[PDB]
Formats: structure tokens, sequence, C-alpha cells
């Protein structure tokens, strides 16, 4: 009976824009890794 | 205090007002940091030539100097800004918090 | 053999009836700022309907070497309303809009002149 | 939010609408299944024309080898799942 | 009560000849008579002038160079000072600076048009 | 005096030490295409140095001693297992692309810095450019998914465009019939199950989105299978070139020095090689990986730092 240690479930709830998603923040994307958003 | 001191108060309120109210432009919003300091020199001006004191005569000098040399700077951003999105509209600032 | 040809770029109908397509597809989306930026006074509805005029009477051909030129030529005067080569007058010169009318029927042929 | 995954349901009506309002379709024969040139009595041209409107409301790119297949809406729906990946 | 009525002067004449030059001669325009000259030939493209940066920087080099001449306009008074010392120092200080804002723009290929 | 922004200020500038003929060459082929014998003679007659293609164990070979470490520290990826069992449910085949795709992009680190060090150029066989081939023929056979191919280009593009590209690129064309017969005849089990319809994709890709998007920006001298058997014509051609585009046209010692103190630093080429996005295939289980770390480090030489590891002899520690 090993210890239990985060899932990727568990993990992927820190992995968005905003910890409380709500109607206002639905749009709301990560920015990027290296703080670059594409020309255009 | 006098007449005179009314109106360039008056028009520091002004100019903070439309500082403090972007309508569409970045530009537009830079005359009014230049106004600003315009209402300041006159001013210092005013007090300091009406009162003799002859040493801070420079001080308005000085004042218009370094605001002069950061309105160069804040070109320079709004410039950048061109080469960016095409335009010089503060909405296209949103990406950072949004 | 005198009946073997050498190509231009499509080796049969099949292949040259695509390039048609790519190029009808290119004009189509290329008359609505070709009407704005020659400021011309027609909608895009009947420059659309002109384009599909020129295409219509080369329907008839069967050749691919034949089809081949006339796509060639076509995308050369795609190149002039792209780059603003062709000035107003000359996107202006398919449309006729300065020649009478010259009666197909017999008799409006037979008053005016000798002509067939 | 508003914008929720694509149905098959939700495509074709989406690809209905363009056809609606094409001057050369009478909307009261527009079917589903019916074919742009069996019986709609469409040319060649017509077709291409249809894919290219097809492209403005679905954003994306339908190469020419494709648009040789799609002669009928169900096909232009069918088309559109098999590259969105909406199966439901 | 002299400068202002000298100024008002130059610029009211200044005004009335353009009064008469819009309204005295006889006027007829179209359509084409008024289109922007160009060169002869139906514009290509509608997009304005893109931005030149090169053009820019001459503009801020001349502003902060000319923000350095106002600190020098009043040597002509500052040569009174009974310490001259002091003033000759700061007069060569200031201009020394001037000097080395040339010769970085210089040196950084600032002063060149070969993009 | 290690490398910095004092050995930078104290002289040691990038353009005081490359010479007309320090150029960085990229030899790009398909499976058995032979790019390793042309490639071995180009460096070998231009003066520069080979680079042997990135395999499963390239990182292992510039660490510690230089020899293969066991499978375990790999994530388990073997290039046999590939062939055999491409649609594996384990997702053995993704696994083997983003592992080699880092082995890679840690070589082209190490040679940028060999050219902008000591001047010498450098010849590398498929690199972190062309490698998208094979990741792209895997995904329409089916041996990947969608998302497979959706995290191989985030990493990709936030790590590539810290680079530049190659200053010439040389493209040995073999048609895929041919292929086939040279797999035959080398005798390898596990690399004659190849099925023809993949290694037409890495054709496909090769002439029809990698060569068109680099013949703007480097040079491409296309070779065909005989010709490229001759290795005095590949030399004079790569020594009568105009170098007339290219990035390396707009580089200065500035933008040089921000280059090299980037490759000098793998742990920042790598930085994003393993990105928080959690696929099925790539990750890795809290106990599984915690276990296989403590096994790493009970390894010869890898317990500290390079040189205080008195297992291997190092003397000095107590002072070092
Ligand atoms: C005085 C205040 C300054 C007005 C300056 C206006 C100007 O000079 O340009 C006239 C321009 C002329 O416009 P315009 O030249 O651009 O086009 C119109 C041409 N006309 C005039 C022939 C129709 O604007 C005006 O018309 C302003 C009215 C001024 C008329 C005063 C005439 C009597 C003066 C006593
Ligand atoms: C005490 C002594 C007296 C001191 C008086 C100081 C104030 C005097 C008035 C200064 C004039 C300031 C200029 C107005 C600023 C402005 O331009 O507001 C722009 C704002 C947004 O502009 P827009 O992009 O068009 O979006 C709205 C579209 N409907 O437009 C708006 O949306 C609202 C416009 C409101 C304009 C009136 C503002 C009056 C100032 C209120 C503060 C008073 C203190
Ligand atoms: C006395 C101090 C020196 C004053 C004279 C300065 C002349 C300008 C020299 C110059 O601008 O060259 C750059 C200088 C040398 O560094 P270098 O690597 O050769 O050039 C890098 C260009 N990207 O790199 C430098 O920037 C050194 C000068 C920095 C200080 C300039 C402002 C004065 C303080
Ligand atoms: C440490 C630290 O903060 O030093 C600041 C850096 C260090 O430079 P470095 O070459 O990385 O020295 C560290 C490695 N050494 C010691 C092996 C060489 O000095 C500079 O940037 C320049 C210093 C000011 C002179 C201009
Ligand atoms: N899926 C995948 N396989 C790869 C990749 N790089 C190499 N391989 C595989 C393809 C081959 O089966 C094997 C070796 O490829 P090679 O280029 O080295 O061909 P080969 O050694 O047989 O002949 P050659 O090097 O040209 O002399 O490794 C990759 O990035 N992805
Ligand atoms: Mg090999």
């Amino acid at each position: 009976a090993r210890q239990w240690q985060p899932d990727v479930e568990w993990a992927e709830q820190y992995g968005g824009a905003v910890m409380y998603p709500t109607k206002e923040t639905a749009h709301w994307k990560p920015p990027p890794w290296n703080d670059v958003d594409p020309p255009k | 205090m006098s007449m005179v001191y009314m109106n360039i108060m008056m028009a520091f309120t002004v100019s903070l007002v439309g500082l403090l109210m972007y309508r569409s432009h970045l530009m537009s919003s830079l005359l009014c940091l230049e106004g600003m300091m315009l209402s300041l020199f006159v001013m210092a001006a005013l007090t300091i030539l009406n009162s003799h004191f002859t040493l801070a005569s420079m001080m308005p000098i000085i004042l218009l100097v370094f605001a002069a040399c950061e309105a160069a700077l804040g070109l320079s951003l709004l410039v950048m800004v061109s080469n960016t999105y095409g335009t010089d509209y503060v909405q296209n600032l949103n990406l950072l918090q949004c | 053999a005198s009946t073997s040809v050498k190509p231009i770029f499509s080796r049969d109908m099949n292949e040259a009836k695509r390039r048609v397509r790519e190029l009808y597809r290119a004009w189509y989306r290329e008359v609505p700022n070709t009407v704005h930026l020659f400021q011309l006074d027609i909608s895009v509805k009947q420059g659309r309907d002109k384009v599909r005029e020129m295409f219509k009477k080369n329907a008839h051909i069967t050749d691919p070497r034949v089809v081949d030129l006339l796509v060639i030529k076509g995308k050369m005067e795609l190149e002039e309303t792209i780059k603003v080569w062709k000035q107003r007058t000359h996107v202006m010169r398919f449309f006729h809009e300065t020649e009478a009318p010259r009666p197909k029927d017999f008799l409006s042929k037979f008053y005016v002149g000798h002509d067939p | 939010s508003d914008a929720p995954p694509l149905t098959l349901e939700g495509i074709k009506d989406r690809v209905l609408y363009v056809l609606k309002l094409y001057d050369k379709i009478d909307p009261e024969k527009l079917s589903v299944n019916s074919h742009f040139m069996k019986d709609l009595g469409l040319d060649s041209l017509d077709q291409v024309e249809i894919i290219m409107a097809m492209e403005d409301e679905f954003g994306f790119e339908i190469p020419d080898i494709d648009a040789e297949k799609l002669m009928c809406p169900q096909e232009i729906v069918d088309y559109i799942a098999d590259k969105k990946d909406v199966y439901e | 009560m002299n400068l202002m009525l000298a100024l008002l002067t130059n610029f009211t004449l200044a005004t009335l000849l353009v009064i008469i030059a819009f309204w005295l001669p006889q006027l007829n325009v179209y359509s084409e008579k008024t289109s922007p000259y160009e060169c002869g030939f139906d514009p290509m493209g509608s997009a304005r002038l893109p931005f030149s940066m090169k053009f820019f920087l001459v503009a801020i080099t001349f502003l902060l160079f000319d923000l350095e001449i106002a600190l020098l306009l009043p040597l002509p008074w500052a040569s009174q000072t009974a310490n001259l010392n002091t003033m000759l120092t700061m007069a060569l200080f200031l201009i020394i600076l001037l000097a080395v804002s040339l010769a970085y723009e210089w040196t950084q290929k600032g002063l060149e048009w070969t993009e | 005096l290690q490398y910095g922004p004092l050995a930078y200020i104290l002289g040691e500038k990038a353009t005081k030490k490359m010479t007309e003929k320090s150029k960085l060459i990229t030899v790009d082929g398909n499976i058995c295409s032979g790019k390793s014998k042309l490639a071995k003679e180009i460096a070998e007659k231009l003066g520069l140095k080979h680079f042997p293609e990135a395999g499963i164990h390239y990182v292992d070979s510039t660490t510690g001693d230089g020899k293969p470490l066991p499978v375990q520290f790999s994530g388990n990826c073997s290039l046999e297992k590939f062939y055999d069992d491409p649609k594996s449910n384990d997702g053995n085949s993704y696994r083997l692309q983003a592992w080699l795709y880092a082995s890679r992009l840690l070589q082209y680190a190490d040679a940028l810095e060999h050219l902008l060090s000591t001047g010498q150029g450098v010849v590398l066989e498929r690199s972190i450019y062309s490698d998208f081939v094979f990741l792209e023929a895997m995904y329409r056979q089916g041996f990947i998914r969608k998302q497979c191919v959706d995290h191989y280009n985030q990493v990709k593009k936030v790590t590539i465009c810290e680079y530049l590209p190659p200053h010439v690129v040389v493209y040995v064309d073999v048609p895929v019939p041919e292929v086939q017969s040279r797999i035959q005849k080398k005798g390898n089990p596990h690399e004659m199950k190849i099925t023809s319809a993949y290694l037409q994709d890495i054709e496909n890709a090769y002439k029809g989105t990698f060569l068109p998007e680099m013949s703007e920006k480097c040079e491409v001298l296309q070779y065909s299978a005989w010709e490229a058997q001759d290795a005095e014509k590949v030399v004079e051609d790569i020594e009568y070139l105009k170098y007339d585009k290219g990035p390396w046209l707009d580089q200065n010692d500035r933008k040089l020095h921000k280059l090299r103190m980037l490759v000098q630093d793998k742990l920042e080429v790598l930085n994003y090689t393993s990105i928080p996005v959690f696929l099925p295939e790539v990750t890795v289980g809290a106990h599984q990986s915690d276990q296989v770390f403590q096994e790493f480090t009970e390894l010869p030489g890898r317990k500290y730092r390079a040189g205080y590891n008195e297992d291997v002899g190092d003397k000095w520690i107590w002072l070092k």
C-alpha cells in the first residue's frame, strides 16, 4: 500500500488561466511558454 | 492669490482629467501629459519671477529639459506599439491580465 | 510519331482542367478588391458575371495545350489587376460601355449595310 | 464560452444556410442529399463558387482535389466532420 | 502695444491675401481635377505611408541635442561670473558630453541610412 | 577564464575568430540514403569536424565517461521496438520522436558553440529543422495521435526560434523503391519491416515542406544518388557558394554574445522540452520518476557535480 501522490487530474487544476473559472474568465488562455505572442 | 493663479490651476485640472480619461489614442494622451508640464512651467515661473527668487530662476528650465526628455521616451514606446499592431489604439494593449 | 507533341504544363485534360478551377478561384476572390482599388462604378455582382462569361466562351476546347495557354494568359491578366499595373480604363475595357449595339437579326443587318 | 463543440446536426444547419442564400438554387428543392448537378441543374463553376462560399463560414482551405468529390450537401457536411474531428 | 500691433499686421496681411486668392479666381472642379496628383497613374494600393524608423531617430536625436542647447544658451552671461574656474569647467563639461552623444550614435550605426 | 560578459568585454568576440570558411553544413537524406558516407567526407575535405547523427544515447556521449547508459535512464525508448509494433498502446512511438528531438536540439547547441568558440565549421546529419519529417510521417500512418503532433509543435516553436538555420543544406535524393532495396542488403531484422508507404511520407515531407521553406533562408544543393558518390564535386560546389541569403548576414558580436551564452548552458536549451503538458505518452508517474532518479545518482561519477566524485579518483575535493 503506497502513499498517494497527485495524478494528472489533480495536477491539471493548477494548469489554467485562473484557479476559479467563472462566466467572465472562460475566454482566457494560458500565456506562451516563452512570453512571445506570434507576430501578426 | 490672484485671478491668474485660478485659470492656470484650472488648466492643470483640465489636462489631468484628459490624461485620466483615454478615448482611443495613445498619442492623444501623450499630448495631455505635455499639457500638464506646460501649466507647471507657467505656475512655477509666475511665482519665482513675481517673488524675485533669483537662484530659483533656473528651475523652470530644468523642468522643461527633463519633461521633454521623458516625452521622447514616451514617443518611442508609442512608435514600437505601432510596429506591432498597425495602430496606436490602447485597446490593443490588453494581452496582459486578459 | 507526328501526333505526339510536347506538353506545356498539363499532360491531359483532367490535369489541365484543374488549373482552370484554381485560376477561377483567384478571379472570384479578386473582383471585390479590384472594384475597390480601381474605384469602378460596377457592382461585384456584374463584375463576377463577367468572369463567368469569359470562361464560358472557352468551354468547347478539347486540346490540353490550348487550355494551358488560355490559363497562362489568364494568370498574366490577373497579375496586372492585383499589382495595379492596369489603369481604371483597362479593367473597364471588358464591359464595352461605348459601342452601340450591332443587331444579329437579318433585317437589321440588311437595313444598315452589306455585311453578313 | 459561447463556442460549443461542433456537431453534425449543427454543421448541416451552417452548410444549408449558405446554400439558401444562392440565387441560382431554389430553396424549396434544397433537400440535404440532392446532387448539385444531377437535379439542381448547376454547371461545374457553380459547385466551385459554393465550395468557396463554404470556406468563409468554415474558415479553412479546401484543396481543389477534395472539392472534386463534394457534390452533395451531405458530402460537404461529412467532409467538414472528417476534417474538424466531430463524430457524435 | 507695439509688438502686438506689429504681429497682428504681419498675420492680418498674410491672411488677407489668402482670402482674395481662393475667391477672386473662377473655379470649375470635376472629379479628376481634384484627385491627388500621384504621378499620372492610378494609385497602387490604399494604405498610408509605412513608418520609417530612420526618420524618427533624427527627430529624437535633434530633440535631445536641442535640449542641451538650452543649457548652453546662457553662456554669454555665465562668463561675467567672478568664479571663472568653475564656469569654464561646466561649460566644457556640457559640450564634451554633447560630443559623446554624437560619438555614441556615430559608432552604433545611428547616423547611417543604409538599412 | 570561462566565457561570459567579462570575457566578451576583455576581447573574446565571435567575429575576431570566425574565418570565411566557418560554416555549419547540414546533410539530409532518407533512410539508407548513404548520407553518413557523404557527410564524413564534406567535413574531411573542408577542415571541419563531423558530428554523428543524434542517437538515443547521444546525450550520454558528452557527459560522464561518454558511454551509453542503461535503457532505464532514457524513457525505455528503443528504436527497434518502433518498427516491430509501431501502433503500440504503451505510447513508445511518439515518446521516441520526442526524445530524439531533444537530443538533436542538444546536438545543435553543441555545434553552434563549436562554430562560435573556435571558428571551425561543422557538418551535421538530420538536424532539428528536418526532424519533423519522421513525426508527420508517423501521424499519417496512425502511429501517433493528433494530440502528439500538437505537443511536438509547441516544443518546436518555443525552442527553434532561438537559433540560426544552417549555412548550407546538402540534400541527397534516393527514390523510395531504391531505398527499400538498400534496406534489404544491410541485414537489419528490425529495419526490414518498414512499410513502403511510410518511407514515402518522408519524401513528401522532405520535398513538400522542408526544401521550399529552407531554400529562402539557406543555401540548398540538391544531389542524386549517383552524383553524391563523389566528394570532390560536393566540396568544390560548397567552396564556390555566394552566401547571398540568410540570417547570418545580420549578425554582429552583440547578438552572437546572446547566442553563445545560451548554447553554453544546456539546461536552457532543454528548458521547454519538458513543459507541463500532461500527455499520456510522455508523462511519468511520481513513483516511477522518483525511483529512476534515485538509481541514476548511484552510478559512477553521477552522484555529485563533475569533479567532486571520489569514487572516480577525484582529488582535492576538500579545496576544489
Ligand atoms: N521515427 C524516427 N525514426 C528515425 C529518426 N532518425 C532516425 N530514425 C530512424 C530511421 C532509420 O530506420 C534509422 C536510421 O536512419 P539513417 O538515416 O541513419 O539511415 P541508415 O543508417 O540506414 O543509412 P545512412 O546513415 O544514410 O548511411 O533511424 C527520427 O527522428 N524519427
Ligand atoms: Mg545511419
